[PDB]
C-alpha cells in the first residue's frame, strides 16, 4: 500500500509502507527519503498524536491516508 | 532666549531661523551658550565663515524637516540632497554636529 | 524619519540566536545554522558587534578555571533566551539536537566574560525552546515555549527573582494567553505585551491544529494578572519568529512566519499602549529580505536586527547579515548615505567622516557567503 | 495645514512656517517682530503677486502639500524706502560645483 506524509508547508512525501509497519519504522522511512532523523518528526492522524510502539494498523491508517507531519523548529 | 536668531554664510546670506531648530545643531547649541552669552552680551547670531549659502540653507531646511517630523509615524517625503551638494552637505553636517 | 540605514555582511550565520544590547555593543549567544554541528558537545558561542566601528568579534573558548574542572559554560543550543540585568546576561532554555533536556540559569558577566549558574530554588520551570524572557527590575520573567519532558505548549509565567534567585510559578488572575511558542514579550512599563507565536487552536498539544497568533495579550505584573483588552481596529497578521522591541514607550514587532500562508514577513507594526492601537510603518530604504527568527537590539535610537532564516532565491538559508534601522537620521547619517549612493569620490572628506563612511560599507570577517 | 516658507528680502531669508488658515498680516507681524518694520511699511509676495493682508495663506496660493519643511516655499519681502517701496529684489544663494 502507499500512504501520504505532507508538512504544513506543503511538502508532500509519497511512501510504500506495510500496514503491520510501526510509527518507528515509518519515521525511518521518512529520513530515507527526505534526510530528517525521526527524533526531529512528529506524525498527527485525525487530531492524534502516532506513538512510535503502535503501528499503523493499530491506527486505521488505511491506503491512501495523509499523515500530519510536525517537525522540530531549529530555525525557529 | 530670543525665538529666533540668525546664521550669517560665508557670502554673506542671513538666515534666520527659530531658535529651537537650530537647537538641532550640537556646534550651534553650544555656540549659543557659549562664554558671556547672557544679558545684553547675547549676540543671537552665529557667523560661519566657511558655509555657503546654497549649503547653509539646505541645513536650515534639514532643521525644520527634523522638528516637524520627530515622532512622526505616517509616510513623509524623503529629505532630498541632490549629487552636487551631497559633499559639502556632509562637511557641512559634520561641522554642524547635526 | 525612521530609515534602514546600513546593510552589512560577514557576521556569524545563524538563526534561533539570542542577543542583548550592553551599551553600543551587541553581544549575541549562540543559535543554529544548517550545516553545522547540534550533536555532539560543544560550548556556546559569543560575538559581538561593536555599533560604532560597526565591526563583529568573536570571543574565544572558555578554558577550565581550575585544573581538571571542565569549563564553566552552556552547550551549544538555539532556541534559548538572554536578558540583560546590570552587568549580567541571564541565559535560559533553548536545546540542541541531542543533549537532551537543561534547564540549568547561566549567568555571563558582560565586563570579565566570566559564565557562572547560581544556585537557585523554588519551582524552576522544565526544559523548553522558543519562550520568552523580559526583565522588570531585578525580576526576570520566563513566558510560554515548548517544553520538552510534559511535551506540550506552556502558557505558565515563571518569574526569577534574581535578588535570592527563587523561581516562582505564578499562579495569575484572568485569562491567560494561549499556550505557545515563538511569540514575543515586551515590558513597556509595568506590563509585558504577548505578541504572535505558534499554538494549538484547541489546547496545549500538537494536534494539527496550528494556529498563528495576533491578539495581542498583556500581563500586569503589578497585579499578576492577564488584562482584558479591547480590540483593534487594525492588527498584523499573525506570526510566529517575528522581533519585538519597546522604542519610546511603544512595541514594535518586525518580520516572522506564518505556516498557514507559508509567509515570511519584512513588515514593522507599531503598537501604542496608550490608545491601544496598531499601525503598519514604512521605513525608508530597502531594509532586510522577508525572514524569521532574525534578533533585533535597541542601542540608542537605532536597532541592530541580524541573522535569521529565509526562502532561498527545504531551500532555506541562515543568514549573516546585519542591517540597522534609524528611527532619527541626522544629517550626516542622510548625507552619509547620499555620498554612497552617488559614487561621489571621497577622498576630499576629512577622515573622521572618511572613517565613518568605511565602517559603514565593510563586511566583518566572521563568515564568507555559503 | 501648516506651510513653511523662506520670506527673502535683498540677502535676507526668515524661515517661519503657519497655518494655511492665518492671514498674510500675521505674516507681517512675524517679520515685525524679527526686522522691525510695521506691516503698513512691508509688501509680501507670492512669486510676481502682491498679497493681501486679510488673504489666508491658503487663499494666495500656499497649500501644505507645495510649502513643506524640507522644500519651503518663499515669499518675497519689500520695504517701504521713503515715498514708495523698493522694488522686490531677492539676492540668490550661492552656487556648488
Amino acid at each position: 500500500m502507499q500512504i501520504f506524509v505532507k508538512t504544513l508547508t506543503g511538502k508532500t512525501i509519497t511512501l510504500e509502507v506495510e500496514p503491520s509497519d510501526t510509527i518507528e519504522n515509518v519515521k525511518a522511512k521518512i529520513q530515507d527519503k527526505e534526510g530528517i532523523p525521526p527524533d526531529q518528526q512528529r506524525l498527527i492522524f485525525a487530531g492524534k498524536q502516532l506513538e512510535d510502539g503502535r503501528t499503523l494498523s493499530d491506527y486505521n491508517i488505511q491506503k491512501e491516508s495523509t499523515l500530519h507531519l510536525v517537525l522540530r523548529l531549529r530555525q525557529g | 532666549g530670543s525665538m529666533y536668531v540668525k546664521l550669517i554664510s560665508s557670502d554673506g546670506h542671513e538666515f534666520i531661523v527659530k531658535r529651537e531648530h537650530a537647537l538641532t545643531s550640537g556646534t550651534i547649541k553650544a555656540m549659543l551658550s557659549g562664554p558671556g552669552q547672557f544679558a545684553e552680551n547675547e549676540t543671537n547670531e552665529v557667523n560661519f565663515r566657511e558655509i555657503p549659502s546654497h549649503v547653509l540653507s539646505k541645513v536650515c531646511m534639514y532643521f525644520t524637516y527634523k522638528v516637524r517630523y520627530t515622532n512622526s509615524s505616517t509616510e513623509i517625503p524623503e529629505f532630498p540632497i541632490a549629487p552636487e551638494i551631497a559633499l559639502e552637505l556632509l562637511m557641512a553636517a559634520n561641522f554642524l554636529d547635526c | 524619519m525612521l530609515r534602514w540605514t546600513v546593510h552589512l555582511e560577514g557576521g556569524p550565520r545563524r538563526v534561533n540566536h539570542a542577543a542583548v544590547a550592553v551599551g553600543h555593543r551587541v553581544y549575541s549567544f549562540g543559535g543554529y545554522c544548517s550545516g553545522e554541528d547540534y550533536e555532539t558537545l560543544r560550548q556556546i558561542d559569543v560575538h559581538i558587534f561593536n555599533a560604532v566601528s560597526l565591526r563583529w568579534t568573536k570571543l574565544p573558548p572558555v578554558k577550565s578555571a581550575i585544573r581538571g574542572q571542565a569549563p564553566v559554560v552552556p552547550y551549544m543550543r538555539y532556541g534559548h533566551s538572554t536578558v540583560l540585568i546590570d552587568d549580567t546576561v541571564l541565559l535560559w532554555g533553548g536545546r540542541n539536537d541531542t543533549e537532551g533536556a537543561c534547564n540549568v540559569l547561566y549567568a555571563f558577566d558582560v565586563n570579565t566574560h566570566k559564565w557562572f549558574t547560581p544556585r537557585v530554588s523554588g519551582t524552576v520551570p522544565g526544559a523548553r525552546d522558543g519562550h520568552s524572557a523580559c526583565v522588570l527590575g531585578k525580576i526576570m520573567y520566563i513566558f510560554g515555549g515548548y517544553e520538552q519532558q510534559a511535551d506540550c505548549f506552556s502558557n505558565d509565567i515563571h518569574k526569577l527573582d534574581t535578588s535570592t534567585m527563587t523561581w516562582t510559578l505564578i499562579c495569575t488572575k484572568g485569562s491567560p494567553a494561549r499556550w505557545r511558542d515563538f511569540h514575543s514579550a515586551t515590558m513597556l512599563g509595568s506590563h509585558m505585551y504577548v505578541f504572535g507565536g505558534r499554538a494549538d487552536r484547541f489546547g496545549p498539544f500538537h494536534s494539527n491544529n496550528e494556529i498563528y497568533c495576533n491578539r495581542i495579550r498583556v500581563f500586569d505584573t503589578r497585579t499578576e494578572a492577564w488584562l482584558d483588552c479591547p480590540p483593534t481596529p487594525v492588527l498584523p497578521e499573525g506570526r510566529r519568529s517575528h522581533s519585538a522591541f519597546g522604542y519610546n514607550g511603544e512595541l514594535y514587532i518586525f518580520g516572522g512566519y506564518n505556516a498557514r500562508l507559508n509567509r515570511h514577513f519584512h513588515d514593522l507594526w507599531k503598537f501604542n499602549p496608550v490608545s491601544f492601537t496598531w499601525k503598519k510603518i514604512e521605513p525608508k530604504g530597502k531594509g532586510p529580505c522577508p525572514r524569521r527568527r532574525q534578533c533585533c537590539c535597541i542601542v540608542g535610537d537605532k536597532i541592530v536586527l541580524f541573522g535569521g532564516t529565509s526562502p532561498s532565491p527545504f531551500d532555506l538559508i541562515d543568514h549573516s547579515d546585519l542591517h540597522i534601522l534609524d528611527f532619527s537620521p541626522s544629517l550626516k547619517t542622510l548625507c552619509k548615505l547620499a555620498v554612497i549612493q552617488y559614487n561621489l569620490d571621497q577622498s576630499c572628506l576629512p577622515h573622521d567622516i572618511r572613517w565613518e563612511l568605511n565602517a559603514m560599507t565593510t563586511n566583518s570577517n566572521i563568515s564568507r557567503p555559503i | 495645514m501648516d506651510v513653511f516658507l523662506m520670506i527673502r528680502r535683498h540677502k535676507t531669508t526668515i524661515f517661519t512656517d503657519a497655518k494655511e488658515s492665518s492671514t498674510v498680516f500675521e505674516l507681517k507681524r512675524i517679520v515685525e517682530g524679527i526686522l522691525k518694520r510695521p506691516p503698513d511699511e512691508q509688501r509680501l509676495y507670492k512669486d510676481d503677486q502682491l498679497l493681501d493682508d486679510g488673504k489666508t495663506l491658503g487663499e494666495c496660493g500656499f497649500t501644505s502639500q507645495t510649502a513643506r519643511p524640507q522644500a519651503p516655499a518663499t515669499v518675497g519681502l519689500a520695504f517701504r524706502a521713503d515715498d514708495t517701496f523698493e522694488a522686490l529684489c531677492i539676492e540668490p544663494f550661492s552656487s556648488p560645483p
